[PDB]
DNA sequence: CTTTCCAACGAAGGCCTCAAAGCGGTCCAAA
DNA sequence: TTTGGACCGCTTTGAGGCCTTCGTTGGAAACG
């Protein structure tokens, strides 16, 4: 059945295709389903990076069902509530399952947890009628309470959270399509962090770029217009890694990096997550998405 | 402010009451209390009128001292 | 006074209770049969509200409070981040000091909280808690100011000094019969290591090795360079940039963190991760006696 | 904008110890002429509860006196000081 | 020409976690 | 069989991370 197939795709899944170009995110303003009051209190706040298995037999009905049932784990586990939000406009296609939020409130939000994909096909693609596909999990609160949702969610869907980890080859992608983006209102400088790989806790080099220098830099090592290449993005990273050479003659090429953040948005290699523009938003969440394909892959 | 909007309303209470009651004894008593209770809502509504004044006197000393 | 009671006891919850009797030690306001009659092995509230009651029975003040906030100061010195001050431009006297300091205090508005305690090596520590020309000053966000008689420099805690801080520094120098007064950038939190740099006060013969004159070469520079002796202490530093690029100028903007920088930094040629010679940007810090950079051109 | 409910039961006292005085020296009819005070009282009480302001603040009546004297000598004291500063 | 507010954001007080150690219970060596 | 000793248990608690609040010039906007 689904099973043999998917041996097949798994099977031609080797590390010997070139990586593909990836298309430069436009300006795209919030959907009408998007309530700007929901994703505000999403954006300008940090998430912790999950990925998930496809949910087993998961229905957007019962979502009071749901509240009361962890409401009752928590208190076994022990004046603090548990709410259920549906949240639309947020999904890459069609195929892509409705979104949802989960909130403690102390009867003030402590703990929020988001359950998503954007562009996640693959899996979809790959998956029978009763599962629900949302391998997307972003945690913004309390690691007990995380822990806690995690293991109620292990006993009731039959799944796992696993922690998302970013390497330097995909922060650099990332931090290329970032700056490909146009920002109207340049709010936040770009900034990168590094970490030199030693035993005692050692120098942290962080590197900051003004907006416009970063921009035109840019559109010097930009050629194809409306894409990002691997090209460009390893041309980017030797220019950087040359003129940081040219200042001080570090090779910081030696060095593990860590931490990328720009004016729309900032991620780190543990799993941390700040979105700063909507413009952007629903594109970020579709690239982080096949990274959780890569990891249920 | 709320005293501004009150003291209207206790004047037109206060003539009703006086119109309505008949005894002579009681319309003086009613017109003591009446006297007694302007005068004392006018002196609050002026010690906050002072009250604002001294705020604004005390903000422009500081931008002064400043 | 209440208000001083409750600083004490603030000053108290401050201090761990392992030393707490070192501090009646440094203190010394009270009886020592006083200290005798509370036992530190009882409960954290028991000890403190004891030591309420010593107070009590004695007469609680101001000048008391500021000694044992000093000394507590004295004992952790790390809790703050302290600036350099340069006086410029030969008789001294420690009373007539302190009498004229006081007054140019006091004239500042009407009043401030000034307290001094001298300490060895000639380290005059004062305390200033700064008040308003209506209001009683505030005990609550104090500063720290550290004096050396008969040198040209002295160290500030700037937690909220960006308030005032010309009145700080003309009180200082007139005071230090020193007329030009002037702020290096060099900022730091090791106090001890900012008091050493402005003072400068400071086999299995089967295996080949090749390239090892480059071994040799570059562990002799780094050593000429950094020297055997333990480095300071030194925790941050930033370079702001702003050069051609040769390769409209670029400006960059860069922030070194570490829990023990110099040694990292003595550790990367070794590692192999920046040339030999290091750059006179990085090679410095304790020469040139600065923390603040910018270079041009 | 309501009564604030401060005012509200600072009137309500108010009333209370005005209609306590003027029963005080009343001998004869007093059961009568009680009940008409109760009435007139609940019926200014529900005037003054359903009446409606601007939202201004508007701080507790009898403080504010206090308030004003503590004021008056800040500003002094102020202005000494600044006849000081000006000396200087 | 002046005044007040939004912004840029810096900073430090406060919340929250846990790694540390003393006190307490329990098993086992010794009388 | 009884008593002391040392184990592991438990609670207490000290320190670091971190969010949020306070302060805020500096610019923008209204204006006696």
């Amino acid at each position: 059945p689904l099973q043999k197939r998917l041996e097949s795709v798994r099977k031609q899944s080797s590390f010997i295709l070139t990586p593909p170009r990836r298309k430069i995110p436009q300006c795209s303003q919030l959907q009408e389903d998007v309530d700007p009051q929901k994703v505000a209190f999403l954006l300008h706040k940090q998430w912790t990076l999950y990925s998930l298995t496809p949910l087993y037999k998961f229905s957007y009905s019962n979502l009071k069902e749901y509240s009361r049932l962890l409401n009752a784990f928590i208190v076994a586990e022990k004046n603090i509530k548990v709410i259920f939000s549906t949240l639309l406009g947020m999904k890459g296609t069609q195929r892509d399952p409705e979104a949802f939020l989960v909130q403690i409130v102390s009867k003030k939000v402590l703990w929020t947890g988001w359950f998503c994909c954007v562009f996640g096909d693959s899996l979809l693609e790959t998956v029978s009628e009763d599962f629900t596909c949302l391998p997307l999990f972003l945690a913004n609160g309390a690691e007990s309470n995380t822990a806690i949702i995690g293991t109620w969610f292990q006993k009731t869907f039959d799944c796992y959270f696993s922690p998302l980890a970013i390497n330097a080859f995909n922060l650099s992608w990332m931090a290329a399509m970032w700056t490909a983006c146009k920002m109207d209102h340049y709010v936040a400088t770009t900034e990168f962090l590094w970490s030199v790989p030693c035993s005692p806790q050692s120098l942290d080099i962080s590197f900051a770029i003004h907006p416009e220098d970063a921009k035109a830099l840019w559109d010097s090592v930009h050629k194809t217009p409306g894409e990002v290449t691997q090209e460009e993005v390893d041309l980017f990273m030797d220019c950087l890694y040359s003129h940081f050479h040219r200042h001080f003659k570090i090779h910081l090429s030696a060095t593990r990096l860590v931490r990328v953040s720009t004016s729309v948005a900032s991620a780190h290699t543990d799993g941390k997550i700040k979105i700063l523009c909507h413009k952007y938003l629903i594109g970020v969440l579709a690239y982080l998405t096949e990274l959780a394909i890569f990891q249920i892959e | 402010k709320e005293l501004n909007i009150v003291l209207p309303e206790f004047e037109k209470t206060h003539l009703e009451h006086q119109q309505r009651i008949e005894s002579k004894v009681c319309k003086a008593a009613i017109a003591t209390f009446y006297v007694n209770v302007k005068e004392q809502f006018i002196k609050m509504l002026k010690e906050s009128q002072m009250l604002t004044n001294l705020k604004r006197k005390n903000a422009k000393m500081i931008s002064d001292i400043e | 006074d209440e208000t001083v009671a409750e600083f004490i006891k603030r000053t108290i919850l401050k201090i761990p209770m392992n030393e707490l009797t070192t501090i009646l030690k440094a203190w010394d306001f009270l009886s020592e049969n006083q200290l005798q009659t509370v036992n530190f092995r009882q409960r954290k509230e028991s000890v403190v509200q004891h030591l309420i009651h010593l107070c009590e029975e004695k007469r609680a003040s101001i000048s008391d409070a500021a000694l044992l906030d000093i000394i507590y100061m004295q004992f952790h010195q790390h809790q703050k981040v302290w600036e350099v001050f340069q006086m410029s431009k030969d008789l001294f006297d420690m009373k007539q000091f302190k009498n004229s300091f006081k007054k140019i205090l006091q004239r500042a508005l009407k009043n401030v909280t000034v307290s001094f305690r001298e300490t060895e090596e000639n380290a005059v520590w004062i305390r200033i808690a700064w008040g308003t020309q209506y209001t009683k000053p505030n005990q609550y966000k104090p500063t720290y100011v550290v004096y050396y008689s008969q040198t040209p420099y002295a160290f500030t805690s700037s937690s909220m000094l960006r308030r005032n801080t010309p009145l700080l520094g003309q009180a200082l120098t007139i005071a230090s019969k020193h007329h030009q007064i002037v702020k290096m950038d060099l900022r730091s939190r090791y106090l001890d290591s900012l008091k050493a740099i402005v003072f400068k006060q400071y086999m299995d013969s089967r295996i080949i090795h090749e390239n090892i004159v480059e071994k040799e070469r570059v562990q002799r520079i780094t050593q000429e360079t950094f020297g055997d002796y333990p480095q300071p202490q030194l925790e941050f530093a930033q370079y702001k940039l702003e050069t051609k690029f040769k390769s409209e100028p670029l400006r960059c903007l860069i922030k070194f963190s570490s829990p023990h920088l110099l040694e990292a930094l003595k550790s990367l040629a070794p590692a192999g991760i920046a040339d030999a010679p290091l750059s006179p940007l990085l090679t410095c810090i304790p020469n040139k006696r600065m923390n603040y950079f910018k270079i041009r051109d | 904008q309501p009564l604030s409910k401060s005012t509200r039961d600072h009137l309500q006292t108010m009333m209370e110890s005005v209609i306590m005085t003027i029963l005080s020296n009343s001998i004869k009819e007093k059961e009568e002429i009680q009940y008409h005070l109760n009435f007139l009282k609940k019926r200014l009480l529900q005037q003054c509860e359903t009446l409606k302001v601007p939202p201004k603040k508007m701080e507790d009546l009898t403080n504010v006196s206090s308030l004003l004297n503590m004021e008056r000598a800040r500003d002094k004291a102020n202005e000494e000081g600044l006849a000081l500063l000006q000396e200087e």
